[PDB]
Order: C-alpha cells, then structure tokens, then sequence
C-alpha cells in the first residue's frame, strides 16, 4: 500500500514569499497524485489534480509538479488565506491513500494583543454563577501569558484558557481566558483584573472592572 | 447547492452503534463512488472505505479494524455507513466525498462529528459580552457570547447570520466535568454599535437547538 | 445490405459496447485488490482497447479472478470482431472479382 | 553560418516585459524543436521550455514559475519568447538551441543577456593603456584598454578584429553605482609594436554602439 510522506510537517514562510510542500511516494505512481487544502474547522478542498492540472476556482497562485515518487505543491507569494493543512492523495494503486499532512504557517510582524475584560452576564447570574471573560486578540507571536488578580490578589482556581490557530485573515493569534465562580464567590469581591504579558511590551497590558 | 449533506453530529454510547448518512445532489453518474474518510482531532485523514451506488458494491480499508458497513439507496440518493460496537477510539469527524471514478475527491461533505460517551446530551447556555461601563473605546469595539455547559461537540456560532464574518473569533472548546465551553468574539466599528444590532447565532446540532442572543450595552 | 457486411458492422457496434462495459466491469472487479492498477475508468477504457486489439503493452492488466474473466471476454470480442471484418473483406473480394472473369 | 542568431542583450525594468528572438538558418525540418535554456551567473543550465515551429505547440518547465510564452513565425523562421512581469530573479543569459527531435541540442545561440533594472543604458568609455615612459621592456610588451561607466552588461572586446586573440585577457566587470567597468590586456612581441597597429574593438550591444581605439605609445 503506497506510503505518501510529507516533509516537513510545518512550513514557516514570510508573507509574499514562495513556499513549496513535498510528497514522497514509496514507489512510482506516475502523476496520479492530487492535493487538498483543509483550513481550521473546514473540510478538504481539491487544489490540484494529477500533480499539475489546475482546478477551476483556485487562485492562479497554486501550482503542482512532479512525477514518479517525488511531487511538489507550490504557492507563488503566499498570503494569509493560505494558512491551513495541505494533504496529498494517490490514485495509482488500490487502496487510495493520504499523506500525513503539512501545516502552513506565516511569519508576520509582531503585534500587540487587544485585551478586553467582560463582566458576567445578568442572565448568567440569574441561573446561578458568574464568568469573567477576557479576550487577548490579534497578537503575534502566539507566545503569551495572562495573569488573573482578584481584589489585587492573583487568582488561579477556576481559570480555563483557550488559544486559536493562526488566523487566515491577518496571520495573527488570539486567546480567551475565563475565570468561573459561583455567584457567592463572585459576590464577596470587588475588583477583577486580567493582565497580559507579551513580547511586544516590557510592561504588561491589563484590564479590570468592579461589580460596583 | 451543497453536493453532499451529512448530519452535523452523532452521539453514541460505548459498544452501541450509529448509522451515518450522506445525501447527494447535482449530477449523478453510474461511475460515481462515494468514499468515507475518518479524521481524529489534531490528526490527518484516514480512508475508511468506498461504495458504488449504481451497483451497490463496497470495499474497505484492510489496514484497520472494520467498524463500518456501506450501503446505498438509489431512490433517495443517500449513502449510509453503519458503525458498530464503538469506543472512544471511533470518536472523530467522518467525511463523505464523491469521486467520479477518476481518482480524486471533487467534493466533500461538511462532516458529521461522532462522539462515543456514556454522558448525556445538553444544550449550550448563551450569554452576552458587552464592554464594561468604565471601558473606554477606540475606533473599534469588541463583543462576544459565552456558550457553556453543552454536550457533545460541536456548536456552530455565527454573527448576524454570517453577514459579519470579518472580525470574528471563535475559540476552541475546553472540556470539563462532561461539559464543553467556548467563547466567540466580534469587532465592529465602535460607532456602528449599538446603532446597528449585533446578534450571536448558536446552533447545537447534537440536540437540534438553535438559539440567538442580541448583544446590547449594559443598563 | 449483405449478410457479411451487416455481421461486420454488428461486430463493431458490439465491440464498442464490450469496450465500455469492459471498462466499467474491470474497475468494479479490480477495486478492492491491493496493488491493483486497473482502478479508474479513463485508463480502464484504454486498457480495454489495447486488450481487444491484443497489443497488450502490459502497462495495465487485471489481477483479480473477475477482472481476468472480463479481460478474456474483451479479448475474444475484439478478436472475433476484427476476424469478422476480414471474412467480410474476403467475401467482398471473392464474390466481386468472380465477375471480372 | 551561425545557425541561431539572438540579440546580444536586453534591458527590462522590474514588472515590465521583453520579447527575445532567435532567427534560425541552415537546414529546417518539420521535426525541429527550438528550446530555451536559462543560465543565471555563476550557475548552471535551466530548461525553460520548447516549441515546435511546424506545428506551433509549446511546452514549459513545471518546476518553475511561467514567465515565458513561446511563439513561432514560419515565414521569417524566427522563434520568440515573451518574458513578462520580470524582477531581478529573471536576470540572466537566455539561450535558444535547436533539437532535431532526437533529444540532444546540436547547436546553440550565442545567448541574449537580459538585465532587470530601473537604471539607464549607458555606452562605455574606452581609453588606451600604453606602457610608462620609464617602463623597460622584455621580448614582449603589454597593452590594453579600459572600458568603464557602461550599463547594462555585456560588452565584447576584441583586438584587431579578433586577429590577435592569442595573448589576450579580458577581466570580469565590477559593478558600482550602476556602472560596470572592465579592462582587457594584450601581449604582442615587443619589437612588433608600434610598427604594427594594435587597436581595441569594443562593442556594447545593449546600446548599439561599437567603438575602436588605437593604442599608440605616449608622446
Ligand atoms: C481513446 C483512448 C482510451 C480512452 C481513455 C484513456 C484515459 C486517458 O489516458 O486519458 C485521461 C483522460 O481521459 C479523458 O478525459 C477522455 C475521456
């Protein structure tokens, strides 16, 4: 069963540059290779069929070449919408098989996060419980730390973070930090702080509110 | 028109069984093969098997245990895949794709999220996220909605029925005590809110419950 | 018109049919066999052509029992046909020149 | 007779376009393919594409961006290659070669130097280089001419229209402030000069300006 190898698994390139992904077949398969694109939360999308043939509706930016056991999918001048997972697939011999996958990653200019703290909603407090959400948006690189401080004192119990893959709109990253606690726990407290430490500033960017 | 339609999600208890479907549209030829591809989270694509409707014959991946059984119904133009005796291992997104007998997968289905758990279905709780009264604003403002306490995955969050896709972020869910939770954010021109409504559409397929939630400023 | 002339043409229409059903049936039979290469219609049609003519280059061949049986039918149909046209050309040449006497 | 004739040089501004030509002579068959090979300085040969004049069909290298478009003109027996939207990357020497449909390149063109710059064409300044009055001489003497301030490349320097090729050296140019400069040297029997004239022929194709320069001793 033909083994398709894709290396490297992650490719980092500068905006506008020319990137090339490679597929290695464990035995000659002609030009019976096809390429797919899968963005985050999306389904695969045929990009190139039969190693070189272009599909209708695909930017002229995408191209493919190769024959035998070595194949290449290239992107002349990569851009944000191209951030996704690329796969190859062969139809030379049964059963059809898929490559392991290659993730395209872009290296844009450093971006500072846009912090935003949100007090628990009324309807939420009504059903019993409060959640203070904080959004760190459009920052780059993706390395970032967020500290919680309740009434001046750092908090930790009940905090659940969540990061997003590189955005296909601006090549940045974003994260959501949440601090949950029952109404009670939320009642006997006034100030809630959300701090963010990032490469862009030697000083932390913070936001906070008071359940006046 | 969406070429292949599949149920957004399916929940199955360990050892149980579920039958996924895929309804096709557009042109249909005798040379059509419907394929099923399995994708585990964070991982790649895994060909499961194929079937040729016009004839009713199916083939399966030998390199893996055969949990699937393929069948086709010519009248209703639907292909089915019977998954049996499941386990946490059989939990992932299953795609169906059509191939015109030429080797590549022209079109894919949105995919059906399958979850194998002893848990219980649970609709998500949606709440607004408007700035704080003391939060000064620039030329842009950020809002969002909090979806929590739901099961199983997934949930599809849109802003103003998709007409506001730009400036939207929907963070990955986090599992805890058998209940996922995620948040979505949006950024519209500060001056355009709340002059112009900004609602949060949340659909939870696994329970057939869609719910909106207008985002207005606090008192 | 003439029998031989009709049987020839009939052999040709029949050939085209066997060629197409051959392509379909070959893929149906070969798909499911590890390593099989006769698995997509366009090339299976080209396989059928080179088999019916007997030029068998291979560049493609069946490997399953039913694929081989389908191959046997295409071979015979092609050979019978091409052989039914030779006999029609012989009947034409004989019957004709017989007048040139 | 030179089988394939190509313009010595071409200058193009970034983003612009230029159309190179190649006029053929000698025998011509229906089985003739004209190929274009690109060579960047200090590097090797890179097949760009091919065209078959008698039929007008062309094929191109898939492993590289398609800047070229091939066309042929049967009447004037000329093959053209339209390079478009150029950049510094597309700067190199382009060869055309003929292949009799048997796989090897029998004959090549002298090659057309293509330069992609925003600069401005500039003819070269030629000056003599006769020994110094106090320079004693052996059985041989050395002369030369200085070509400087030109753009773009290249320049072809010959001594006495090539009849003195032996004992000649033409150093590689050096770029500076958008103006190349190079020097050539020659060594003839000391006793044969200046009895017998020694001139320096300098041709600068990119500007269509050929100029000679006699080399006589100083005052
Ligand atoms: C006559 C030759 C036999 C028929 C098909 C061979 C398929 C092929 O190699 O060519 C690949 C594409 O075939 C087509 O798009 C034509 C249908």
């Amino acid at each position: 069963d033909i083994l398709l190898t894709q290396s490297p698994a992650i490719l980092s390139v500068s905006p506008g540059e020319r990137v090339s992904f490679s597929c290695r077949a464990s035995q000659s398969i002609g030009t019976d290779i096809h390429w797919y694109q899968q963005r985050t939360n999306g389904s695969p999308r045929l990009l190139i069929k039969y190693a070189s043939e272009s599909i209708s509706g695909i930017p002229s930016r995408f191209s493919g070449s190769g024959s035998g056991t070595d194949f290449t999918l290239s992107i002349n001048s990569v851009e944000s919408e191209d951030i996704a997972n690329y796969y190859c697939q062969q139809s030379n011999r049964w059963p059809f098989t898929f490559g392991s996958g290659t993730k395209l990653e872009i290296k844009r200019a450093d971006a500072a996060p846009t912090v935003s703290i949100f007090p628990p909603s009324s309807e939420q407090l009504t059903s019993g419980g409060a959640s203070v959400v904080c959004f760190l948006n459009n920052f780059y690189p993706k390395d970032i730390n967020v500290k919680w401080k309740i009434d001046g004192s750092e908090r930790q119990n009940g905090v659940l973070n969540s990061w997003t893959d590189q955005d296909s709109k601006d090549s940045t990253y974003s994260m959501s930090s949440t601090l949950t606690l029952t109404k009670d726990e939320y009642e006997r407290h006034n100030s809630y702080t959300c701090e963010a430490t990032h490469k862009t500033s030697t000083s932390p960017i913070v936001k906070s509110f008071n359940r006046n | 028109q969406v070429q292949l339609q599949q149920p957004g999600a399916e929940l199955v208890k360990p050892g149980a069984s579920v039958k996924l479907s895929c309804k096709a549209s557009g042109y249909t030829f005798t040379s059509d093969w419907i394929h099923w591809v399995k994708q585990r989270p964070g991982h790649g694509l895994e060909w499961i098997g194929e079937i040729i409707p016009s004839y009713g014959r199916a083939n399966y991946n030998e390199k893996i245990q055969k949990k699937a059984t393929l069948t086709a119904d010519k009248s209703s133009s639907t292909a089915f895949m019977q998954l049996s005796s499941l386990t946490s291992e059989d939990s992932a997104v299953y795609y169906c794709a059509r191939e015109r007998g030429d080797g590549y997968f022209a079109v894919w289905g949105a995919g059906t999220t399958v979850t194998v758990s002893s848990a219980k279905t649970t609709p998500p709780s949606v709440y607004p996220l408007a700035p704080g009264s003391a939060a000064q604003t620039n030329s842009m403002v950020t809002l969002g909605c909090l979806v929590k306490g739901y099961f199983p995955e997934p949930v599809t969050v849109t802003w103003n029925s998709g007409s506001l896709s730009s400036g939207v972020h929907t963070f990955p869910a986090v599992l805890q005590s058998d209940l996922y939770t995620l948040s979505s954010s949006v950024t519209v021109p500060s001056s355009s809110w709340p002059s112009e409504t900004v609602t949060c559409n949340v659909a939870h397929p696994a329970s057939s419950t869609k719910v909106d939630k207008k985002i207005v400023p606090r008192d | 018109s003439a029998l031989h002339w009709r049987a020839a043409g009939a052999a040709t229409v029949l050939l085209v049919i066997v060629l197409l059903a051959g392509s379909y049936l070959a893929v149906l039979a070969e798909r499911g066999a590890p390593g099989a290469q006769l698995i997509t219609y366009p090339r299976a049609l080209w396989w059928a052509c080179e088999t019916a003519t007997t030029v068998g280059y291979x560049d493609l061949y069946p490997v399953t029992l039913w694929g081989r049986l389908v191959a046997v039918v295409v071979m015979v149909a092609g050979i019978t046909s091409f052989g039914l046209v030779t006999a029609a050309l012989a009947t034409w040449f004989v019957g004709r020149e017989q007048e040139r006497r």
